[PDB]
């Protein structure tokens, strides 16, 4: 989530922001600091969990060939659920 | 778009800006990423 | 009132500014193709108050349409130099804002704005025609803000 | 030659090129070094320096080679070679619908003669030869810079010129002129190692060192 | 086969010589110039009436860059470096690391926009359709420093152009 | 700052200095010249302007991508002072003017201004202030210019006691108002000289020089509460610097003494102008006050510069002033002036 | 995999003693003034130093060349060496006179007081290869160590 | 082996011979081309950059690289007669622009890593 560093300066996704002495925010005066909102960390967090029935799933992201290319998630793990290395959506095996 | 209306994410700006350069919204440029190198900071107390 | 004047006749000569752009001839790459289809009937500068003259000093525009480079850098100052003021340049294409495709060369000026001031950026290598007349029309609407006569007023 | 992907081969070109070659060769014999014909059918005669006037002369003029165009006039630069740079002549013949490439050398010191007697074409070539590589050629014309900036300094097809070169232009205010200062870049040109650790044609392997 | 451009022989009887007399003492095809710049003057002008009309596109239109992100909000670009190495300009910077959920994600991705070439080879290379060049094309700046595209500003022209953007893909991406 | 911005490169457009400076009246003639060599040697410039953007156009070039930063101020808004040099670690006043408007006068810019700015910056925590006096800056002078530098000098001295105080004498470039100003008389036929300028010495400095100054105390620790009086290397009377814009612009020269009473008649006459003025009664007090001499102060020498004489760069401002049969003449045609023994 | 820690605590500038007692960054010009006055105020065995275990040997002379201007030799290294007989005179009495590949030509190897597997991690990977590949003989006195 | 192809002279006596040929063309022109180009400098200082250009190579005993040397100062030489170079282009020699670097090793070291 957006939050706001004591000075007041915006702290992006990745964790940037300035000093209070840094001489950099010069630049933002009379201007203003370009933040994306939409933190693309929080967003996938709020995907529920999708439960299959077998032991290994597909994700191809979606959409077919628009997608991104198709994987093969191992759901043996109890303890933790299969996550996919490119799209972050999560998968689960029903009743181990 | 009245036909056939775009496909709705929750992610697209409900709100269209035009061109803001040479305004107080223009882009400003930076570096984001973090600093690499972390600097020794001395002790605040004397050691005599 | 004072103030009132001085906003209207700033008002006047900034019009007349917009209004009567002539821009230099004055191309050097493939950035002067998309700059001559901008003078072709689909799009039409001169209908815009637009037209091209060749002599640096009846000229009010200088497009920088294509690279730069060392050897002809010299000759561009020299040709904004002789350009009566109030005198813009508007930077043209890849090349001409920052080296485009050549940046790393030994020959080339990595940004028109090392040897001349710009004052409207227009990105594309090239830039469409129609692109390019965004350019020039976001320059008219600069002009249209100067503030010459009332900054003069309250010296 | 019924693969679609693969390039069909023309041997009877071939034949004709390796038998011309051998033609040359007997002719002159005080100059050719090595005649070759590559797998695409490009005929490649490699002279002596001492051998660019009568070897051209030749080719342009005897009734079996009449190569009345010069296409081309070029330099590489092979640095681990005695003689680093390699002038090629690539010419036309009309006649016969052929075409031939002559190869030779030098080193940064010393001259080779120049062509323009034998064609007109050359006079701007050796000029760019000279400008972009530092080689001479005797009894030019007129020789000097064509495509590099006035007073520019060094070579820059060479091996050894860095890609940026060594200086750059912008303007300053307090000489009211534009000026030249030693090169410094906001962004580092970024040197990529794309060259794979597997041999990919075994056909071209050199002998073992 | 060839042909002749200009290798024709007058005729010589005393009409057509006093054809050619007529042509050259009363300008007939001078006034033959006239006429065909006189028809021009009454056809439609060709001209568009700019801003309020567009030239026409076309969905490969190669325009102003942004990253894309997958329908649920994640992300596309996973930081493989592919658009990095094969842009003919070295107008792409790219730095990564593992997220704070693990993830294969970017904290740098700028574009010079004055270094671009607007080739496309990046959308081309990229495994995941993360980076575009979108249908933008009138995004002329005032300073040479609003060319300097960071990611911040790439995944607000995602954000802001996703409607068009997927409407475009969508109808080109049968022939890639 | 403890840990300061590190240097880094080779002293080039790219590189880094570690110096963030704001200059106030960069808009000028000297202004252009400091801006200049800060940004040649990558200097984060913050330029506040008061004119119309278009006027600072020049100042572009003068840096790389982003170290040139503009920003509007108003010389009575503190606020607007504090954006400004809330960021930069040095602060350089070149604010000035050579005659009085209907909304500032030499009180306004000379003393107000100054103080307001050194005010706001010891409040910033600025660490180095580098104001611009006048060598002629006396209480009991007839200039009322020259008075205002005076009251301006203490008043900065007081409210920022680590400043660094310079007092140039009436210096000389291509954008100057002295040279330019006597090559612009032959307007007027002949020049009127106040007891035919026999009575008054002057010591004028090149631009490049009080710039390098500028720079130099920027960078050396010992410039700190230290006053400097920056002064070319020879000193000539009013009648043999004329004589020498003149023969070096290749226009005859007319000489005419006229009586101080109606030279000042002759100020008032011009002051109506609402443009820039061509003289005022002020330009005609500071042209005909001789340079003071100061050994007690340091000078160019003890900042590393070499002081450059006017012979070596009047042609360089003069040439444009020739005509068209006289353009070409070189350097080594007119005779140095005579110069008044050390 | 320790190069991370060529990113942590490092020292970035000169620093010197305030009149709090505290250490306050300063320029290069003002730290080797101090170094400088003191050492032109001592000499001879008042000057020392001590070289840590990842300095150079071109930084290893130099500090001995400087100390030696003012009659110095108390030049010292914190890893202690018996500099009783030959000392440090003859170096064959402080080298590894057998050469890490000469390992593979040994048939017993003996020794003493050392934990290889950490003092030197490759050393004693090439001991394995020998107790491996040419049935080396491996006695150690000292500790039971892995 | 040893045995080279000559470019303009055989030996460094006739090489020095066109090597002050050359200077005596350059020396007779600076006059007009501080005249042309409308330099600032003097006839005295152009005549001394001459001069140092020249001394800068006094360490040559191959007769090939003098040939080549004066082959380019020839060059060089019809580029500023014929005006083909700009006021910029002769200006260069003498880099008014650059801020005087360090020579000595202190100066060298406050700066900067570099040798
Ligand atoms: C392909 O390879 C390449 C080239 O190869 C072609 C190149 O070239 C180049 C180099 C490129 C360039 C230098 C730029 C090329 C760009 C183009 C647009 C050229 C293409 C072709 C054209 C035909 C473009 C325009 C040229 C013409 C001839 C069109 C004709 C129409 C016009 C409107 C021009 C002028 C015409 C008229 C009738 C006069 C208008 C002029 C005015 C100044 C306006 C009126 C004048 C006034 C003085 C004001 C009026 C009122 C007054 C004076 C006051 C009176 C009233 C009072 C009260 C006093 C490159 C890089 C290249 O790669
Ligand atoms: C012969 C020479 C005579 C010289 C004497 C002065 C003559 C002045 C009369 C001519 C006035 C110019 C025409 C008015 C401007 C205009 O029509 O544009 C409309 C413009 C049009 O808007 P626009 O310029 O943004 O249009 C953009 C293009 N479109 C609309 C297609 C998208 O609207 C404006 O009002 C802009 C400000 C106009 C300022 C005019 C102030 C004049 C006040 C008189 C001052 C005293 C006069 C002396
Ligand atoms: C055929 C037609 C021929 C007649 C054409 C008549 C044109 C009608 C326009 C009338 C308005 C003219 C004002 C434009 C003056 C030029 C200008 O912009 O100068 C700005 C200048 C700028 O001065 P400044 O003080 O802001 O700054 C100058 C210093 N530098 C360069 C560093 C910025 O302002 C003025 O001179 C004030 C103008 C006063 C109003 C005009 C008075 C004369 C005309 C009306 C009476
Ligand atoms: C029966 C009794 C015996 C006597 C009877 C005689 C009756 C006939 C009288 C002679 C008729 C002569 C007609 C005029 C000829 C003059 C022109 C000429 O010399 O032609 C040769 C010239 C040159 O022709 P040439 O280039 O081919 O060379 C001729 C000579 N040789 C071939 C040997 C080299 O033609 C021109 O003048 C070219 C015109 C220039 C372009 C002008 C633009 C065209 C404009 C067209 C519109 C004109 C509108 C005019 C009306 C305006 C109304 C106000
Ligand atoms: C605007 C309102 C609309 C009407 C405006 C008038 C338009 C007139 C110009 C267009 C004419 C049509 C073009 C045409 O047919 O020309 C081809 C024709 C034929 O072109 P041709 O060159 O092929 O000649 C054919 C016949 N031979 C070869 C034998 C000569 O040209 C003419 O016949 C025009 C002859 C007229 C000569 C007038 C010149 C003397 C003028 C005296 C003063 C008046
Ligand atoms: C019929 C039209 C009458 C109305 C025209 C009014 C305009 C007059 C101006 C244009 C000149 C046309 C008048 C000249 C006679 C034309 C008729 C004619 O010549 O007879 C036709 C006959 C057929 O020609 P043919 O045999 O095919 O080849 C020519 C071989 N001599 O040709 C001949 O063989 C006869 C001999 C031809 C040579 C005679 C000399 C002709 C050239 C002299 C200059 C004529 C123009 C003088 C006036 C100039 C002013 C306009
Ligand atoms: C009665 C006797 C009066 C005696 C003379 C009094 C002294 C007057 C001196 C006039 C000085 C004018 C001047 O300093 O220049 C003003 C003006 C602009 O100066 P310029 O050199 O052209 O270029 C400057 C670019 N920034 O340059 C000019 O406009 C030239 C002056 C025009 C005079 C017209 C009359
Ligand atoms: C209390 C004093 C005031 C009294 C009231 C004055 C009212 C206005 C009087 C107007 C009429 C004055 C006539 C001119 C006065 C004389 C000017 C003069 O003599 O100076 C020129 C001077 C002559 O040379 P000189 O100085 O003697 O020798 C050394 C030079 N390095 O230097 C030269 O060599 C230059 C030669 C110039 C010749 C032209 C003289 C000026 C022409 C008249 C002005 C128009
Ligand atoms: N002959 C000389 O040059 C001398 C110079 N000095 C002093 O050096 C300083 C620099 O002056 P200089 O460069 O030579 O000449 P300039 O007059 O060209 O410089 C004046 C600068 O100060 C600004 N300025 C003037 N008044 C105001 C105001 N009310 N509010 C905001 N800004 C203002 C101007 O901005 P804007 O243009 O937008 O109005 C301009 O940028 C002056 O203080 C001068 O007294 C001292 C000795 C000799
Ligand atoms: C042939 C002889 C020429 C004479 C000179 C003519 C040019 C100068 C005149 C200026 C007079 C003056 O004073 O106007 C100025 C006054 C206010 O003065 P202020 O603010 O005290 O100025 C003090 C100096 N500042 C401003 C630098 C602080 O503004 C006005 O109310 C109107 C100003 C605009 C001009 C109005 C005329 C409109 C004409 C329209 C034509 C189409
Ligand atoms: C009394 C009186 O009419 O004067 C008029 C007043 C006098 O100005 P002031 O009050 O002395 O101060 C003025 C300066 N200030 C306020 C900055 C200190 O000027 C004006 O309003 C402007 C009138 C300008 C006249 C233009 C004539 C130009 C002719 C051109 C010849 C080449
Ligand atoms: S920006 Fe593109 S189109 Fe324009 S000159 Fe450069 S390469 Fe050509
Ligand atoms: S469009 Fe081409 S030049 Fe531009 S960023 Fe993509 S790959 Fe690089
Ligand atoms: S935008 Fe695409 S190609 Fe570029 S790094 Fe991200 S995933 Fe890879
Ligand atoms: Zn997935």
């Amino acid at each position: 989530g957006v939050r706001t560093s004591p000075t007041g300066e915006k702290v992006t996704h990745t964790g940037q922001v300035y000093d209070d002495g840094d001489y950099r925010k010069v630049r933002f005066v009379g201007r203003q600091k370009e933040v994306n909102e939409n933190f693309a960390i929080d967003l996938i967090a709020e995907q529920p969990v999708s439960q299959v029935g077998s032991r290994v799933i597909s994700c191809d992201g979606g959409g077919g060939a628009l997608g991104h290319p198709r994987v093969y998630i191992n759901l043996d793990k109890e303890t933790k659920t299969g996550t996919c290395g490119y799209c972050g959506l999560q998968f689960r095996q029903q009743h181990h | 778009p009245t036909v056939k209306p775009p496909t709705a994410r929750k992610f697209i700006w409900t709100n269209h800006k035009f061109n803001l350069s040479g305004t107080p919204q223009q882009y400003v440029p930076y570096s984001t990423t973090r600093k690499k190198i972390q600097e020794w900071v001395p002790p605040s107390t004397p050691y005599k | 009132r004072g103030e009132y004047v001085v906003a209207k006749l700033d008002d006047l000569i900034n019009w007349a500014r917009r209004s009567s752009l002539w821009p230099m001839t004055f191309g050097l790459a493939c950035c002067a193709v998309e700059m001559m289809h901008m003078a072709a009937p689909r799009y039409d500068m001169d209908r815009f108050g637009v037209v091209f003259r060749a002599s640096p000093r009846q000229s009010d525009v200088m497009i920088v349409a294509g690279t730069l480079t060392n050897k002809m850098a010299p000759a561009l100052r020299k040709v904004y130099d002789q350009m009566p003021e109030p005198r813009y340049v508007v930077s043209m294409g890849s090349c001409a804002n920052g080296g485009g495709y050549y940046h790393y060369s030994y020959s080339v000026v990595r940004g028109c704005d090392r040897i001349v001031p710009v004052d409207i950026y227009v990105p594309g290598c090239p830039p469409t025609a129609e692109a390019l007349l965004y350019g020039i029309l976001q320059l008219q609407k600069k002009i249209k803000r100067e503030k010459r006569l009332r900054i003069w007023y309250r010296r | 030659d019924t693969r679609p992907t693969v390039r069909p081969r023309n041997d009877v070109a071939h034949k004709q090129l390796s038998a011309f070659g051998e033609y040359v060769a007997e002719i002159l014999p005080k100059y050719v070094q090595q005649v070759q014909v590559s797998c695409f059918n490009e005929l490649e005669i490699c002279i002596h320096p001492d051998g660019v006037i009568p070897v051209l002369t030749f080719l342009r003029d005897h009734s079996n080679a009449q190569f009345k165009s010069l296409a081309d006039l070029t330099a590489v630069d092979i640095p681990t070679r005695q003689n680093r740079f390699e002038i090629v002549y690539n010419l036309l013949s009309l006649r016969f619908n052929s075409r031939i490439r002559v190869k030779t050398y030098t080193d940064e010191l010393t001259p080779i003669e120049s062509s323009v007697p034998v064609y007109k074409a050359a006079n701007w070539y050796e000029r760019e030869i000279w400008d972009m590589f530092g080689v001479f050629f005797a009894n030019h014309p007129d020789l000097r810079r064509i495509l590099t900036d006035y007073g520019f300094e060094g070579h820059p097809f060479r091996k050894d010129f860095p890609l940026s070169g060594y200086v750059e232009l912008r303007y300053d205010d307090e000489v009211k002129r534009v000026v030249a200062e030693p090169v410094e870049l906001a962004q580092e040109f970024r040197k990529f190692d794309l060259n794979s650790p597997w041999e990919a044609f075994p056909a071209y392997r050199q002998p073992p060192e | 086969t060839y042909k002749y451009v200009n290798l024709r022989e007058p005729s010589m009887d005393m009409k057509s010589v006093t054809d050619r007399a007529a042509q050259t003492l009363l300008w007939t095809e001078l006034i033959r110039g006239l006429g065909m710049t006189l028809s021009y003057l009454f056809r439609e002008p060709a001209t568009i009436n700019y801003p309020f009309e567009k030239g026409p596109l076309s969905p490969r239109f190669r325009g102003e860059h942004a990253l894309r992100r997958y329908p649920s909000g994640e992300e596309r670009c996973i930081a493989c470096k592919l658009c990095e190495a094969v842009c003919p300009a070295q107008a792409i910077t790219i730095e990564a690391e593992p997220r704070a959920d693990g993830s294969r994600r970017t904290t740098r991705y700028d574009i010079d926009m004055t270094k671009c070439i607007y080739c496309g080879f990046c959308q081309e290379a990229c495994p995941v359709d993360a980076i575009v060049e979108g249908p933008n094309f009138e995004f002329s700046t005032e300073t040479h420093e609003e060319l300097l595209y960071n990611k911040e500003k790439l995944l607000n022209n995602g954000d802001k152009w996703e409607a068009e953007i997927a409407a475009n893909i969508q109808a080109d991406y049968l022939y890639r | 700052l403890h840990h300061a911005v590190i240097p880094h490169g080779k002293g080039g457009r790219s590189s880094v200095s570690g110096i963030v400076a704001t200059v106030f009246g960069a808009t000028g003639f000297l202004g252009r010249y400091v801006v200049n060599h800060l940004g040649r040697m990558g200097s984060q410039v913050i330029v506040p302007h008061r004119c119309e953007p278009y006027d600072t156009m020049h100042l572009r070039p003068m840096g790389d991508l982003g170290q040139i930063i503009f920003m509007d101020w108003n010389g009575r808004d503190k606020d607007s002072i504090r954006r400004a040099v809330e960021h930069s670690s040095v602060v350089i006043n070149l604010v000035g003017r050579e005659w009085e408007t209907q909304n500032f006068d030499f009180e306004d810019v000379f003393v107000k201004i100054p103080q307001a700015i050194a005010q706001v910056s010891k409040e910033a925590g600025v660490e180095k202030f580098i104001h611009i006096s006048h060598l002629n800056a006396d209480i009991k002078s007839s200039s009322k210019y020259l008075r205002s530098k005076a009251v301006g000098e203490k008043e900065v001295r007081e409210t920022f006691p680590e400043a660094t105080i310079i007092k140039p004498a009436e210096i000389f470039g291509r954008e100057d108002r002295f040279l330019n100003y006597f090559a612009n008389i032959r307007w007027f036929g002949g020049v009127p000289l106040i007891s035919l300028g026999k009575k008054t010495v002057k010591q004028p400095v090149y631009i490049v020089d009080v710039t390098k100054g500028i720079i130099n105390a920027i960078k050396d620790p010992d410039a700190r509460g230290k006053t400097f009086a920056f002064v070319g290397p020879s000193r000539y009377l009013l009648f043999d610097l004329v004589q020498y814009v003149f023969a070096v612009a290749h226009r005859p020269f007319l000489p005419y003494p006229l009586p101080h009473f109606a030279y000042r008649w002759i100020g008032r006459l011009f002051e109506i102008s609402p443009f820039e003025p061509w003289t005022t009664r002020d330009k005609v007090e500071r042209i005909h006050t001789t340079d003071k001499i100061l050994p007690h102060l340091p000078g160019l020498e003890d900042l590393g510069v070499e002081a450059t004489p006017l012979e070596l760069k009047a042609i360089e401002v003069l040439r444009r002033h020739r005509t068209y049969r006289w353009l070409s003449s070189e350097i080594e045609d007119v005779q140095p002036a005579k110069t008044i023994p050390t | 995999f320790a190069y991370d820690g060529l990113k942590r605590q490092r020292l970035t500038e000169p620093m010197v003693r305030n009149e709090k007692g505290l250490l306050t960054h300063t320029t290069w010009e003002d730290a080797l003034s101090r170094v400088a006055g003191m050492l032109q105020s001592f000499q001879g065995n008042d000057v020392a130093a001590i070289a840590g275990g990842l300095v150079d040997a071109e930084a290893l002379i130099a500090l001995k060349d400087l100390l030696n201007r003012v009659d110095s030799d108390t030049l010292c290294t914190e890893e202690v060496f018996p500099t009783a007989g030959a000392g440090t005179d003859l170096r064959s009495n402080y080298l590894l006179n057998t050469t890490i590949a000469g390992v593979e030509e040994a048939d017993v190897v003996l020794l003493v007081g050392t934990n290889p597997r950490f003092e030197a991690p490759l050393f004693n990977a090439r001991i394995r290869k020998s107790w491996l590949h040419n049935d080396l003989k491996v006695a150690l006195i000292g500790s039971p160590v892995d | 082996s040893t045995s080279v192809k000559p470019i303009f002279s055989r030996d460094m006596n006739e090489a020095k011979r066109r090597v002050r040929e050359l200077y005596r063309a350059w020396y007779r022109e600076v006059p007009n081309t501080v005249h042309l180009f409308q330099l600032d400098i003097s006839v005295k200082q152009g005549r001394d950059k001459v001069r140092e250009m020249f001394k800068k190579n006094a360490h040559i005993t191959d007769p090939r690289v003098v040939d080549l040397l004066v082959i380019k100062g020839k060059m060089e030489l019809e580029e500023t007669i014929k005006v083909w170079k700009q006021r910029t282009h002769v200006m260069r020699f003498f880099h008014e622009t650059e801020a005087p670097r360090p020579k000595d090793f202190l100066s060298k070291f406050y700066v900067g890593h570099d040798p």
